[PDB]
């Protein structure tokens, strides 16, 4: 996998690929990386796929606890914190996950990279999974707080279309998303085989590459 | 987790068009020593099953005691033990089947493969498989250790499939046992030439066969043979 | 693999499944497992494909010069030294398992050896994954002074029982009879029961399917005159 | 492996069961364990059926030259030159061999030569896996200068013992006598000697 | 650390109507790594053609052996070496290496100049000959190769049918694979003219 | 040794290559020079285990310049490159393999082309317009997948170049103590001195 | 040591229709080189319209069917009846599957039936847990052979339509519940031909709402 | 060890070698391995001396446990005792017990437990490292209902030769003899059954 | 993590850690607090096992603010430190320890004195002028034994502090990505914004 994640001016980005993998086997095209756990708050996955199913459900569990013990949402801060808890209480057992949970509360957007050792860091861009490596050099060039809505979905668009590329465990299609204070929203899916013709073509970019 | 120490070898099996049949010799093996020679391998359970065991010996005894506490335990508060509420072979099978999986899932398992062999109420024919993993299946023939790969293929020939079943009759299939059991002497180096035989029948009832002897063996084309390639003499 | 040596009256016969794996996949369907050592000996091979191969052809080749050396037909007995001595020598590491037979001026012979060296003698012996299914069947209808129709039978009932009963066994039944004062016949695909049944569907493409973005000759002549 | 061969009055009897094993599976079952290395020097072979062929072989090749240059070689010089292949390439070989003759005027003569290259010249001697549940028996049923039927008899009682608790050991009893009157091999079936 | 699968890469070829195909894919890596889009995996030395897998640096060495060797048997034969007698060759130049061996899995592919006959064969890394009538496959997805072409497959189909069948075979199992791929070459081969088409693929 | 990078533009290849020398837990060096002119026009950079790695490109220098005088005449690029791969490819299956990776930088004269070569210790050659060894690749390549174009000047290069340094910087745990660059053209090998 | 693990071979393919649901499996049970039986069933009626197969280590699959249809029936007993449907069977599967996260069921899990809307639905899991519907899935040894094929003739990967060379794609047209079967049969025909765990026989469970039917074929037995 | 147990016509007879090792040094050569359990139920031991004593110890205490509450306990019910704690203690136990005893109603009776805790009912029974040689003299010189002084000599003999063979058995030749009489203890020195 | 330092002049206590987080082979995130107040007058900075580190800093931090709530006063940094010291001795025979290391910077409102302890992962407690852990002391120790005063001011601390950091950066082969540096005296804890 590759996934990414960052704040800018109107709001949080967050982008992740669709491939999952047996060893070299391609066991899946198609896999949904990111969990809604609610209207303002999003989960990305890396690592071991149950893993990142099991205890970002179990998570959105105790976020809507939360919300019904004290008639309002939790932050992202707190939520990040939970799950780092809960990663904390099978230490050393073996767990293999890492995820970034983004959202928008009364701080303003918020972003919190968290994994399987416990450990738990706010910041402004992050990017998880075999291809992250691709994904921050596209990224640490292009980013911006100024960044406009359209330029910033593109600008994770791209990064993992860069990761899906070279890295041969990252691909299959992009899933999109974009976190504001009235919620997040989904931007689609977008197969990388069309993807990567669309923007050579477009751009003028992967000029070695042969189309 | 342990070893096997003192071992039991191959349990054969095939059903039939009235019945069901099932032999193992009476070998207790401590490694590649030939220990004890009069070791019974098929337990009968009431008067339409019976229980054959291969692997180590200790836990086969245990087993035993299990099945035997079974019959006890079923009497129990039963005006029916003997006739409608009496124990059947998928009841028997079901519970060995539950004990395997459970202690192999403590990774302390019962190191043996067990096959029941057995007639239901209805008369439908009962032949199934299961071993120290909790592994579990059922087929026309079974058998286990070395008989699975010298004694199936003999008695697949008789019934290939499940429409074989009804055409094989208890002399055919005795038969093709037995032969089993002789090829399985001459090539099994951990199994001996005294054996018991069991046959569950659905009219007939169940018949146990001790002291059986594997016979009409050939050696004498032994007598021409030579040294191991060169040497005439 | 599955393989078989059987004695008769007049000479002996050998046969062999078609099968050959790569791990679980079958990588051929229809192998030629019987190899030729000289005209009337022939041995089987199981265990590592290309070393069975190998080591045959070498013993074969040098069989062909000793032949002709000599100005006599080559016997049994000088194969199977020449390749316990060679596989000894390599102390297991080619990894051939044989059954060797054939007819010479001696008689009829039939052998087995294996990787490390060891030889053995017998009227009835099988080898490979399949050996124990194939032995049940042999030990079960071998008989003395067989003919040459019933050994052919054992062989093939033998070779069955390891192609339905093994999963390292399948496809057809190779065989081949040498009996003494004849030419030896090789009987390629003497059995086939196990022919792929019609497909539900041809899966014939549309031409045009496929998305293509350059196409070219390719020059395989040689440099032209003028 | 059950092997032994035992001196008598008039010469030597080597004797052998036929089983030959790879695990629990019986690769052969009439296997032939009396091998010949001249006229009448025979071995028994236990160990790697590999290296022990191999060595036999060898040692055919050597007494066949031998006796083409100096005569009928002795038991002794046989033995000992088993031993040297034995002992100098003990770290490639796993071979146990029991090697008997017989001559005109040393008459019948046993060596036994283990695993690591040693030689020892015995009365009578037993190897193989099947010999441990024998030493008792055969200790105090042997007695020197037996008749060659004294000698059957020991043999055949005491590789049926071998048979009847070693599983690596069975088939058929091969037997050969070496005398001056000749070589004569015997064999004896399961329903022989499993009622002894 | 397995050689076999460190560069990645796929090889099939297939026999159809008075003609044969053989297709690779154009990718080598480093593991996760893409390296290149243009390492090509088929070779030919005159009229016979030889695709391999495997380790890069043994795919590049042979492909130079082999041309020297061919070069040599045109020079001394004074004629142009045939697929029959080019996959004997293979096969004895891998076992030379029995115990120090090649990472390949070589697949000839060729028609005979004389008989007209189409030939097709594969290996293993130690020259153990695999001579199929309908397809030989070799690579990281030869397992994904095995079930497009037993299922796709057909007898005697025509060139420009064949072409259809090779590179859906290709293409399918390169996208099932993620050391295959990043592009393919597909040649169709005739007695006397030989067509090569890369095919339009993703790139992930 | 760890980052070397390598960039074929118009009319030149550029080498980017690591100052850092490692010894225990040390920096013993952080000007060294991990390169060697094999010809005029012809520049090798290397990268892998200590010592063998200079070794190695003297050998290689040494056979090409006995080359040069013996016929008096400059091997292609793509001669040396095959020349180097062979030797590789050679030293796998030796007793003790070289354990160097190295890039290949030069402008073939003849053609009139620059041309840029990347060769791993097991000999696997691949001809390229920008190539890396190691882990410099990952973090590199997507600014070059994304920024190359094959009609870039030598000056556009070297600015792509800063680019993928910066990123090395900035997202590697590894102070590998900035880069040497050189520039191969028409007119020889010459040293960018201010980088 | 004792190894408490197993393979026993086998292979599942499902395939959700527009208004259908298939789920397939080989009948073959077999440890190393050895057939165990010709005819042992691995895809199961669980109830409530559902389908399932647990392809792998057989007595870890047994368990898990087992303890499935054991929470079907308890589903009913604490919910008055109601009808589980495929997407809660789903979620349930998975907190079966990671009841057992450092000790694992050793299957490749897939289930079968219709969603809500009356449309196909397949299921697919991990023996840990993670799960996701799919359209199309094929499980257990020949897993690799089968979905690449699939991929081409279900989905029409890359398929274009003649003329336009690559510009436009093969449109995603719907399959026939007897189009579907013979993707099946063809599939493990195929699978049967190149992999020596799968054979012997080929059962198969398709699900609609008038209920769930079965229909067998023989396969080779080599 | 070489330890074995004998039913004969008025009972049965345990018989030990007296050798207890530590490697190659003997660190006792007049060991009682004939143990007590109950008044007229013995057992012999073989395996490690520390898991076979604090066996024997526990099932002495619960057949003594047994005869306060259920008066004098069988033969198969001592058996069934050393059993249950072999047999659920396996992994953590090394012994090899051979049990023997006298009723007036069932006479002399003999159990063997091997190491994985499995119960045997014999005529007679063999164990220990030094069995192995004597597997084929037994088998053969054994008879039922053999008169007191025939089954001494059949022990003495049969033990004379383990120690001979193995060098882990030695000392003194112990015996327990169990009848209606009563219990009678006998011991045999290295010069008497040496030169049998 | 790596690097952390301390001091202690006249007047203050001074602690440097740095500010670099790594996972794999890429830094995610340059700009790291590695440390937490444990009281107004008591500033702790730790390095260690991913996670470890700020699970037991924070369970420090929250028993010191119970016990000041309870007794409604600060607890002196000689008596936090042994505290801490314990949990660590306690730590390391657990049968999952925590693998951290500690400095604790005070300023001892009843003795007017500055006081930094150093604690290591195993519970080996130290009252030192200054400190560092893992391999930092190697690099910085012999500037610090030659420069140091008992009777320095916190401004001559800080360019003491610059020349080790200086020397880190110089011979280290990792890249730390600077420090944070705070300043723990009378008037309790403040973070030095440039640096
Ligand atoms: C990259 C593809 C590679 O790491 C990415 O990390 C994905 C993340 C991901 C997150 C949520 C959902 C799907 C993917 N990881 C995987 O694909 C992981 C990588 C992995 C394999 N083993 C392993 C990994 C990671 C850490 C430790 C060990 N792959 C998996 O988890 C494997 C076990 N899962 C599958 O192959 C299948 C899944 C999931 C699945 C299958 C197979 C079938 C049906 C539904 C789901
Ligand atoms: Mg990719
Ligand atoms: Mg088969
Ligand atoms: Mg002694
Ligand atoms: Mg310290």
């Amino acid at each position: 996998t590759t996934t990414l994640a960052f704040k800018f001016q109107h709001g949080v980005i967050v982008a992740v690929d669709s491939r999952a993998t047996a060893g070299s086997y391609i066991s899946s095209l198609r896999m949904n990386k990111v969990i809604e756990i609610n209207p303002y708050l999003l989960g990305t996955m890396s690592g071991c796929a149950a893993d990142c199913q099991y205890w970002e459900r179990l998570l959105a569990k105790e976020c809507r606890l939360y919300y019904l013990r004290n008639g309002e949402r939790i932050s992202v801060s707190a939520a990040s914190k939970l799950l780092s808890n809960m990663m904390l209480q099978y230490r050393g057992m073996g767990l293999s996950m890492g995820s970034m949970i983004c959202g928008w509360d009364k701080k303003g957007p918020g972003l919190y990279y968290v994994d399987d050792n416990g450990t738990r860091l706010s910041g402004q861009m992050f990017s998880t999974g075999s291809g992250n490596t691709y994904a921050y050099g596209v990224l640490d060039s292009n980013y911006k707080w100024d960044l406009s809505v359209e330029d910033a979905l593109y600008l994770g668009k791209r990064s993992i279309l860069a990761a899906a590329h070279r890295d041969a465990y990252s691909g299959g299609s992009v899933n999109l998303y974009h976190v504001t204070e009235d919620g997040w929203i989904y931007h689609g899916n977008h197969d990388v085989g069309e993807l990567f013709w669309k923007v050579k073509e477009e751009e003028g970019s992967f000029n070695n590459v042969i189309g | 987790t342990q070893q096997p120490i003192v071992t039991g070898t191959s349990v054969i099996s095939m059903k039939y068009d009235n019945g069901v049949i099932i032999a193992a010799d009476n070998l207790g093996s401590y490694g590649s020593l030939l220990r004890f020679n009069g070791v019974e391998r098929l337990i009968p359970v009431g008067d339409n099953t019976v229980v054959g065991i291969s692997g180590d010996i200790s836990d086969m005894q245990h087993i035993e005691r299990l099945l035997k506490d079974l019959v006890t335990e079923n009497a129990y508060d039963n005006p029916l033990a003997d006739a409608e509420e009496a124990l059947e072979p998928s009841y028997i099978f079901e519970y060995l089947a539950t004990v395997m999986y459970q202690r192999r899932s403590k990774m302390n398992p019962l190191w043996n493969a067990i096959i029941v062999a057995g007639v239901q109420s209805n008369g439908d024919q009962f032949l199934r498989y299961v071993n120290l993993l909790g592994v579990t299946y059922s087929s026309p023939t079974l058998a286990t250790g070395f008989g699975a790969h010298m004694a199936n293929p003999l008695l697949r020939k008789v019934v290939d499939r499940e429409s074989d079943i009804p055409k094989t009759t208890v002399q055919v299939a005795e038969e093709a046992i037995v032969n089993a059991m002789r090829v399985l002497y001459y090539r099994d180096a951990r199994s001996s030439r005294n054996f018991s035989l069991a046959i569950i029948d659905k009219n007939t009832g169940l018949t146990f066969k001790k002291n059986l002897q594997v016979e009409n063996m050939k050696w004498d084309f032994a007598k021409d043979i030579k040294g191991y390639g060169t040497q005439k003499i | 693999t599955t393989i078989v040596g059987v004695k008769f009256n007049n000479g002996v016969v050998i046969a062999a499944d078609t099968r050959s794996t790569q791990g679980p996949i079958v990588a051929d369907k229809n192998c030629a497992k019987l190899h030729r050592i000289s005209p009337k000996i022939w041995c089987a091979g199981a265990g590592t494909a290309a070393d069975t191969e190998a080591v045959t052809q070498l013993i074969g080749s040098n069989i062909e010069l000793h032949s002709l050396y000599t100005s006599r037909e080559p016997r049994v007995v000088s194969a199977l030294q020449m390749l316990k001595q060679h596989l000894f020598k390599y102390q297991g590491h080619i990894g051939a398992y044989l059954i060797v037979a054939g007819v010479d001026p001696t008689g009829s012979h039939l052998f087995s050896i294996h990787a490390h060296g060891s030889t053995d003698v017998g009227y009835y012996l099988s080898l490979g994954s399949g050996s124990l299914a194939a032995m049940a069947v042999l030990e079960s209808h071998w008989k003395q002074d067989l003919t040459k129709e019933e050994a052919i039978k054992l062989a093939s009932d033998a070779i069955q029982a390891g192609i339905w009963n093994d999963l390292g066994s399948g496809s057809n039944v190779d065989v081949c009879v040498m009996e003494i004062g004849k030419d030896a016949e090789y009987l390629r695909n003497y059995l086939t029961p196990n022919v792929r049944e019609e497909k539900q569907k041809s899966y014939k493409f549309p031409r045009g399917t496929t998305a293509v973005l350059k196409e070219s000759i390719v020059n395989i002549c040689d440099i032209q005159e003028e | 492996t059950s092997i032994m061969a035992v001196t008598f009055k008039d010469g030597v009897i080597l004797g052998a069961d036929s089983r030959t094993t790879t695990g629990a599976y019986i690769a052969n079952r009439v296997t032939d364990k009396l091998t010949r290395v001249h006229d009448k020097i025979w071995c028994c072979r236990s160990g790697s059926a590999a290296d022990t062929q191999a060595i036999a072989d060898i040692v055919q090749y050597h007494l066949e030259l031998y006796t083409s240059q100096y005569g009928t070689p002795s038991t002794e010089t046989a033995a000992s030159v088993f031993k040297e292949l034995c002992y100098e390439n003990k770290d490639n070989l796993t071979a146990g061999i029991i090697v008997a003759g017989y001559d005109d005027k040393n008459k019948g003569e046993v060596y036994t030569i283990p695993l690591g290259g040693s030689v020892h010249k015995l009365p009578y001697a037993i190897a193989g896996s099947g010999s441990t549940f024998i030493y008792g028996y055969c200790d105090k049923n042997f007695r020197e200068n037996m008749s060659k039927e004294e000698t059957v008899d020991f043999i055949k009682h005491s590789l049926s013992q071998a048979i009847k608790w070693d599983g690596s050991s069975g088939g058929v009893i091969r037997m050969v006598v070496l005398t001056a009157a000749g070589v004569e091999r015997l064999i004896f079936y399961p329903d022989e000697y499993e009622q002894l | 650390s397995d050689p076999s699968s460190i560069n990645g890469g796929i090889v099939v070829a297939m026999t159809g109507k008075d003609c044969v195909a053989i297709a690779c894919d154009l990718r080598l890596g480093s593991q996760s790594l893409g390296v290149s889009n243009k390492f090509e995996k088929i070779f030919h030395y005159g009229h016979v053609f030889l695709g391999i897998t495997g380790l890069a640096t043994d795919v590049t060495t042979l492909n130079e052996m082999f041309r020297y060797k061919t070069n040599l048997y045109k020079l001394k034969e004074e004629r142009a070496i045939e697929p029959e007698t080019f996959t004997q060759l293979v096969s004895s130049s891998l076992y030379e290496r029995r115990f120090g061996p090649y990472f390949v899995g070589p697949v000839v592919a060729g028609i005979n100049s004389k008989s007209g006959k189409p030939f097709i064969a594969g290996f293993d890394l130690i020259g153990c000959i695999d001579e199929a009538k309908d397809f030989i496959v070799s690579g990281t997805a030869s397992d994904q190769l095995f079930g497009m072409c037993e299922s796709l497959y057909e007898p005697n189909l025509e060139p420009e049918d064949l072409f259809e069948t090779i590179s859906q075979a290709l293409l399918n199992a390169a996208d099932r694979d993620a050391l295959s791929g990043w592009g393919a070459v597909v040649y169709i081969i005739k007695k006397d003219e030989v067509v090569k088409r890369y095919l339009k693929m993703r790139q992930d | 040794m760890d980052i070397i990078l390598g960039i074929r533009v118009q009319d030149s290849v550029i080498l980017a290559s690591s100052k850092a020398v490692t010894r225990g837990i040390s920096v013993l060096k952080d000007s060294d020079d991990k390169t060697r002119q094999l010809s005029p026009h012809t520049l090798m950079s290397f990268a892998g285990e200590a010592g063998d790695t200079v070794q190695f490109a003297e050998y290689i220098q040494a056979n090409i310049q006995l080359y040069s005088i013996r016929e008096d005449y400059e091997l292609s690029p793509q001669a040396v490159s095959s020349f180097v791969r062979q030797e590789l490819a050679k030293s796998i299956r030796s007793r003790r393999p070289y354990q160097v990776n190295v890039l290949i930088g030069g402008y073939d004269k003849k053609k009139n082309k620059p041309e840029l070569y990347q060769i791993d210790y097991l000999g696997t050659k691949v001809e390229l317009p920008y190539g890396a060894h190691g882990y410099s690749g990952f973090y590199t390549f997507s600014l070059l997948d994304h920024h190359y174009r094959p009609d870039m000047t030598t000056e556009e290069g070297l600015d792509l170049l800063k680019l993928c340094v910066q990123e090395l910087e900035k997202r590697m745990p590894m102070d590998f103590k900035g880069v040497i660059v050189k520039i191969v053209d028409k007119d020889g090998i010459r040293q960018v001195d201010d980088f | 040591q004792f190894n408490p693990y197993g393979d026993n071979g086998g292979t599942i393919l499902g395939i959700a229709g527009e208004d259908f649901a298939v789920l397939a499996g080989d009948t073959r049970n077999i440890t190393d080189y050895s057939i165990n039986s010709r005819y042992e069933p691995k895809v199961f009626d669980c109830g409530d319209n559902i389908v399932m197969s647990a392809n792998g280590f057989a007595a870890d699959g047994d368990a898990l069917v087992k303890r499935f249809k054991n929470s079907v029936k308890w589903y009913h007993f604490d919910h008055n009846d109601k009808k589980l449907s495929i997407n809660s069977a789903a979620r349930n599967i998975q907190h079966l599957l990671y009841s057992r996260r450092f000790f694992p069921y050793y299957v490749y899990n897939i289930i079968a039936g219709l969603d809500e809307d009356g449309k196909g639905a397949v299921y697919s899991f991990d023996p840990v847990g993670s799960y996701q519907r799919e359209q199309c899935r094929a499980g257990g040894a020949a897993a690799s052979l089968i979905m690449p094929f699939l991929d081409n003739q279900v989905n029409f990967k890359n398929q274009y339509e003649p003329g336009t060379n690559g510009k436009v794609k093969k449109p995603l047209k719907y399959l026939s519940v007897e189009e579907v079967i013979k993707l099946v049969r063809d599939s493990f025909t195929s699978a049967t031909e190149r992999h020596i765990q799968v054979g012997d026989g080929l059962e198969i469970l398709i699900v609609t709402k008038d209920g769930v039917r079965k229909e067998f074929y023989e396969l080779k037995r080599d």
